[PDB]
DNA sequence: ACTGTCTGGACTGGTCGGCGCTATGATC
DNA sequence: GATCATATTGTCCAGACAGT
């Protein structure tokens, strides 16, 4: 299993909307990144809590 | 696509759009909307030009993606 | 229209809802502010407190019986009978006047008496 | 003697038939009559043999645009021509909308009409209370007729 | 109503027009001018450098127009040395 | 102080990247958007009174059945111009979910 | 008149709630949203009891917020026509009376409270009867059917309730009482 | 509200109320443009 | 919760639903008075919208700004022809009966092209091409299979006008001129069931309403007045056009009330008919366009939504956008692919909105003390609740100690953000691409020349 | 069934800057 | 003098249409 641009996007985007108004980041932080940055380390972390449905 | 040569322009694929408001969009607007309102079409949204007229997320790239979340999260 | 749609649908008495809104109560004690509903829900529980006849599964067992009893009562006319707790024909026809059947003395006498067990 | 209508500007129709009686009377011209109602606004009537005298009376004056190709029959504005006071016709219980007066713009309904006095008592349908008012009776316009 | 700021006519005079040789920024007064209100108090309508623009006013011409009318022109030179694009 | 336009070929190649919430950002969210009220009944847009402090729509009636619509003001004027053309765009109302 | 009703729906949690249980959650937006508002074909939404069955949640695109699909009790009480109810008077005005028979407060009107001229007294907020000769005083227990809803509004406050009371058989429990023991 | 101003073509000072000004010109040769003389209060410039 | 649209459904709009729909009834073919204040009944009724800052709209009691306009409707005094449903109205004048009103089919051809329109589904080329056919099959008939009425055919002269070609007792061959009265009474006839072999909704498309009995009067907001810098004010192309059609029918209904001849009521029921055709389109073929004073042809609705310059091209498939600069590009090797010379100049412009968090607020705090005069620091401020404060000099430290979690901080560009850079004309999908952005002190871009 | 003719529509996008216009012949 | 109703009704390509 792989995660496309456009799905890897969509998880970074919601994530980084979760971490705007709440949910607290589940990895350490650099104290004075964006929460695009936070979202970005926790893809790169592997930690990520978000899937993607896909048909079948 | 229908079996028959068809040009790129207002006659052509466009011609034979679905969606009301692509047609609408592109060219001759008037006659399109009008033709439109005698035949009563009802227009499903499901282009991109339709999404972007009004303000829907388009359904190309990451408008196509589905997302699941499991709430109880416990860093 | 409450939610997308319905999926069941009860006619609940007032001694089961008087323990449900005091489960609420309840659950708003927990709560950390001290106002645990709004000003209908308090109200509707000192009600139901200031009206509670029957206890909640007297009210169930009541409420059971007459459903099994006859057939053409529904649960809105059992909960209504066991709100009212009827006595004699007077409350009885005053109740059913203006509904679908006026049922005969005989019925509304066995009603009297079904309802009658274990009345305070 | 035929009918043909003239196009005038709305509101001088009347100065506009006082120049081409005008110009008739100082220029010999064939033209047998000239009509100019009051309530018909921004077109006149002209009785001539032919509608090219009509076009030739009619040219020279900036106010007049153009002559109509058609010809009027005379049953059409034999009602024009009648003594008939302004109020007739109008009867208690419907609506009217008053053209003119104090009252200009307004919409009310018929409560008395009399043709005697050339009036009309009409109560507001806006006015909360009930306050009948009196006016010209060629100050309305019919808009629904009920009783 | 209307008024855009305390600073932003620091550089009028008494007449309501800039002094020369006053420098000037974006959206700064150059004349100042009321309108009489639509259908209250007097609009404003003052004549404002761009808010982009800035510079030294060069000079500041009061004559009148055909209809007899007051009419001010003011000239603002900004110096343009060479720099990046 | 005018803005900067974002023409028919920069949609264009926003829709070709596959960045559909970036294009809504930028067209929509950052550029007319507003706030509708449009009924369910006949998908007329319904009126909304400040001093009754209530929503409604006046060709339909439908007091509850009233639901608020995010869109572009771009649209709210084509509706208009469309009904103003005496054509009807009724909108069918779809749940977010 | 009370009422239990099982009602699938979609609910939105904020990130804000992501920590809690998803439950928990679902019930405290469902107690914020729906709780004290009125429903034209539910009634007065009194309480949410419950949360029985909760879905996966799915994110829509423009909001962090996740949507699950939650099966909820909810205890409402609804109002209906030509429907008995007892309550008791806790208002009293010249023009009618109003009785707590729940979360909303019923008018009875006083030209048809009895088949009798009763005088309303503002000295002590009392009604007392011509002829009858019989007082209503506050916090007596009244038994009376309904007439008129008026659901014109989603809020509680605004909404009137009208009853019926002159129809024998009604009225204050001891004039029950006093008219079963001539029967 | 009255203030001096340079005339344009002459050069000499003219002196006006432009409030209550009737008309503005200078008397002194008929011309009708005028200019703001420079205020004496010094200003600093930056030397490049 | 929140809503979307699922989808659009078109047709024409019944005469009863432009009533309902109407605020107002517009009567006056006015604006404004002498001292500018909107005349009641006119077209600048606050009752359709208020766009002056000072007026309150009667029908919604909402100031300029946030009123979104409310339409009105005019009664004319005869029906006139739609010009953009004209030619279509001809097509179904040349299908259905002029007596019976049914279409000029047999039962068992109706029957089998109600199974080709089930079968074929909902491409639009098929639609159209048995339209076409059933139009042409039916415009050769000269008898009603249901009724054996004799049919005249009829010739269609653009834009509205309509000929009968009838016969006399002697035989000869005449032009009846059709008005629009007799062709609303003729398109009211035709039944529902007969309307989809036409191609017409029987509960949306009705042909009757193809005949415009009531006009609908656009609101106040979709055609705005000004005020010039004069002290004049500058009407719209189709306030005056709705003047002039006001204007009409008024004298229309006052020459109809008056028991003028039949020379006058036609004569005043073709100028309406011409200043409704304008009103809906100005550049109709075979019409001279309507004009301002000052000789200028006026754009009316066609024109406001077709074109480049129209609203489905130049308002919403692309339109004008906020938080963005442009200016000239200067090469600069030095930095990466990935980076973008931004200016101080606009990157103090252009904000960023942050939202303050557990990590970054330090951070936004500091950019809140700073102000927005200094770099780097913040322009705007956005509480939980959703009222946003300009930072200035008095307010920027209350503001930085009032800061807390949830706040939004509109900070300025700093290293590292990610802005888009587009070059027009955008022929491919690479003449955008995302950098981020390095801060310079100088007024130009800088993109890094690979 | 072919053939020339009438009618209708579109004519790359964006930006900087300026110029200039959007009443009048009767009426008291 | 200060107001006021009215103020006119360039080429090329493609689809539909009388004519032979
Ligand atoms: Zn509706
Ligand atoms: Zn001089
Ligand atoms: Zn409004
Ligand atoms: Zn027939």
């Amino acid at each position: 299993f792989r995660y496309t641009r456009f799905e890897k996007a969509r998880i970074i985007g919601a994530r980084a909307l979760q971490i705007a108004m709440g949910a607290p980041v589940l990895i350490d932080v650099p104290e004075g990144i964006t929460p695009l940055q936070a979202a970005l380390l926790e893809f790169e972390k592997g930690v990520i809590p978000i899937t993607v449905i896909r048909p079948s | 696509l229908d079996g028959v040569i068809r040009p790129i322009g207002r006659h052509g694929i466009v011609g034979e759009k679905a969606s009301v408001l692509a047609r609408a969009a592109f060219e001759i607007t008037t006659q399109h909307l009008f033709a439109a309102a005698e035949r009563g079409e009802v227009d499903p949204l499901n282009g991109v030009v339709e999404n972007v007229l009004i303000g829907q997320p388009v359904p190309v790239g990451t408008g196509i993606v589905k997302l699941a979340m499991s709430l109880p999260l416990r860093p | 229209m409450i939610g997308r749609k319905k999926l069941e649908e009860h006619y609940i008495t007032i001694a089961e809802a008087k323990e449900l809104l005091e489960r609420r109560h309840a659950e708003g004690l927990a709560e950390n502010p001290e106002e645990p509903m709004f000003y209908e829900a308090r109200v509707s529980l000192e009600h139901a407190e200031r009206f509670a006849k029957l206890k909640p599964e007297q009210a169930r067992e009541l409420k059971e019986k007459l459903m099994g009893l006859f057939d053409w009562i529904n649960e809105r006319i059992a909960a209504k009978l066991v709100d009212i707790l009827p006595e004699d024909y007077l409350d009885i026809r005053v109740i059913f006047a203006k509904e679908e059947y006026m049922p005969t003395p005989e019925e509304a006498e066995e009603i009297i008496k079904v309802i009658d067990e274990y009345r305070p | 003697g035929k009918i043909f209508t003239v196009s005038v500007t709305v509101g001088q129709e009347t100065t506009t038939a006082n120049l081409i009686y005008s110009k008739a009377k100082t220029y010999n011209l064939p033209l047998y009559a000239i009509l100019s109602p009051s309530k018909v606004k921004g077109y006149i009537f002209i009785e001539a043999p032919n509608k090219s005298a009509v076009e030739e009376a009619i040219r020279g004056i900036r106010h007049a645009k153009r002559v109509l190709p058609g010809e009027i029959p005379f049953s059409e504005i034999e009602h024009f021509l009648e003594e008939k006071p302004a109020v007739s016709g109008f009867e208690p219980g419907d609506i009217v909308e008053l053209i003119a007066g104090p009252f200009k713009g307004e919409k009310a309904k018929v409560v008395r009409v009399d043709e005697s006095k050339d009036e009309i008592v009409v109560e507001l349908v806006s006015s909360v209370v009930p306050i009948p008012v009196t006016v010209r009776g060629e100050y309305v316009r019919l808009i629904s007729k009920r009783q | 109503q209307g008024y855009l700021g305390e600073k932003y006519y620091r550089h009028l005079d008494e007449d309501g027009l800039i002094f020369p040789e006053s420098k000037v920024e974006g959206k700064d007064v150059l004349v100042g001018r009321t309108s009489p209100p639509r259908f209250q108090g007097r609009r404003e309508t003052s004549v404002t450098v761009r808010p982009s623009e800035k510079g030294v006013v060069d000079k500041v011409i009061v004559t009148e127009t055909g209809d007899g009318t007051k009419l001010v022109k003011v000239t603002v030179r900004d110096l343009r040395i060479p720099e990046l694009g | 102080e005018g803005g900067l336009r974002f023409g028919e070929m920069e949609r264009d190649v926003l829709i070709g990247h596959g960045a559909a919430m970036l294009l809504i950002e930028r067209l929509l969210e950052e550029s007319d958007k507003t706030e509708v009220w449009v009924c369910e009944s006949c998908g007329h847009l319904a009126l909304e009174d400040k001093r009754r402090g209530k929503v409604y729509c006046p060709v339909c009636g439908e007091d509850e059945r009233i639901s608020k619509v995010e869109m572009s003001y771009a649209f709210k004027l084509l509706l208009d111009e469309l009904k103003a053309m005496v054509i009807r765009p009724s909108l069918r109302l779809k749940d977010r979910v | 008149m009370y009422k239990l009703l099982k009602v699938k729906d979609v609910v939105r949690i904020p990130p804000r709630m992501f920590t809690m249980d998803p439950k928990e959650a679902a019930k405290i937006v469902l107690r914020e949203t729906y709780e004290g508002i009125y429903d034209r074909d539910e009634g007065v939404v009194l309480a949410i009891l419950d949360v029985e069955e909760i879905s996966e949640g799915v994110i829509v695109p423009g909001d962090g917020a996740t949507y699950h699909e939650a099966i909820f009790n909810v205890l409402v009480w609804e109002p209906r026509n030509q429907e008995v109810v007892e309550g008791e008077v806790v208002e009293m005005m010249p023009y009618g009376a109003f009785i707590r028979i729940g979360p909303m407060d019923g008018l009875v009107h006083i030209s048809q409270l009895m088949d009798d001229y009763v005088v309303f007294d503002e000295k002590n907020r009392q009604f007392i009867g011509k002829e009858t000769n019989r007082v209503l005083k506050l916090g007596d227990y009244v038994r009376a059917r309904i007439i008129g809803v008026s659901v014109k509004s989603r809020v509680i406050r605004e909404n009137k309730i009208n009853m019926t009371m002159r129809q024998p058989g009604l009225g204050k429990f001891e004039w029950i009482e006093k008219e079963k023991k001539k029967a | 509200a009255t203030a001096v101003y340079r005339c344009a073509k002459c050069g000499k000072e003219v002196e006006l109320d432009l409030a209550t000004a009737r008309e503005v010109r200078c008397p002194y040769c008929g011309s009708k443009i005028l200019y703001k003389p420079r205020p004496r209060v010094a200003r600093r410039v930056k030397a490049i | 919760m929140k809503k979307v649209i699922g989808s659009i459904e078109f047709g024409i709009l019944s005469p009863q639903e432009i009533r309902k729909m109407s605020a107002a009834e517009i009567t006056v073919p006015d604006t404004y008075d002498d001292d500018g204040y909107p005349i009641e009944g006119g077209l600048m009724d606050k009752r359709l919208g208020v766009i002056d800052p000072g007026l309150r709209c009667e029908t919604c009691g909402a100031r300029a700004g946030e009123c979104p306009g409310h339409f009105g409707h005019i009664e004319l005094a005869r029906p006139v022809i739609h010009v953009g449903f004209a030619k279509t109205i001809h097509r179904v004048l040349e299908s259905t009966c002029r007596e019976c009103g049914r279409i000029k089919l047999t039962d068992e051809e109706i029957e089998e092209y109600m199974q080709k329109f089930e079968v074929m589904g909902d491409r639009k080329g098929a639609v159209d091409k048995l339209i076409k056919e059933i139009h042409k099959k039916a415009k050769e008939r000269m008898v009603c299979p249901h009724c054996g009425a004799p049919q005249f055919p009829i010739k269609f002269e653009r834009p509205t006008i309509y000929w009968e070609l009838r016969k006399d007792e002697e035989g000869n061959e005449y032009k009846h001129r059709m008005m629009p009265s007799e062709v609303r009474d003729r398109l009211e006839k035709i039944p529902d069931k007969d309307l989809p072999l036409l191609g017409l909704h029987p509960e949306k498309s009705r042909p009757e309403w193809m005949v415009l009995t009531v006009l609908p009067v656009p609101p106040v907001t979709m055609r705005p007045s000004i005020t010039l810098e004069s002290g004049i004010r500058a009407e719209d192309d189709l306030t005056h056009k709705l003047v002039d059609i006001i204007r009409i029918n008024n004298r229309l209904k006052s020459n109809i009330e008056a028991g003028a001849p039949q020379l006058i009521i036609e004569d005043l029921w073709d100028l309406l008919q011409y200043h409704v055709t304008t009103y809906i389109n100005n550049e109709t073929s075979g019409v001279p366009p309507a004009k301002h004073k000052s000789g200028r042809p006026l754009k009316t609705l066609a024109q406001r939504l077709k074109g480049k310059e129209g609203r489905f091209r130049g308002n919403l498939s692309g339109k004008r956008v906020n938080f963005s600069a442009r200016t000239v590009i200067s090469p600069d090797p030095m930095i990466s692919i990935n980076e973008v010379g931004v200016p101080l100049a606009v990157a103090m412009e252009l904000t960023v909105p942050e939202k303050v968090t557990e990590f970054n607020y330090e951070k936004l705090k500091q950019r809140v003390l700073n102000g927005p005069e200094k770099y780097p620091g913040a322009n705007y401020v956005i509480d939980p609740e959703g009222r946003r404060i300009r930072l200035m000099e008095s307010n920027r430290e209350l503001i930085a100690e009032k800061l807390d979690i949830g706040w939004t901080v509109e900070r300025h560009l700093e290293d590292g953000d990610v802005v888009l850079f587009n070059r027009q004309p955008s022929l491919h999908r690479m003449s955008i691409m995302a950098h981020r952005v390095r801060v310079m002190p100088y007024r130009t871009f800088r993109l890094n020349l690979p």
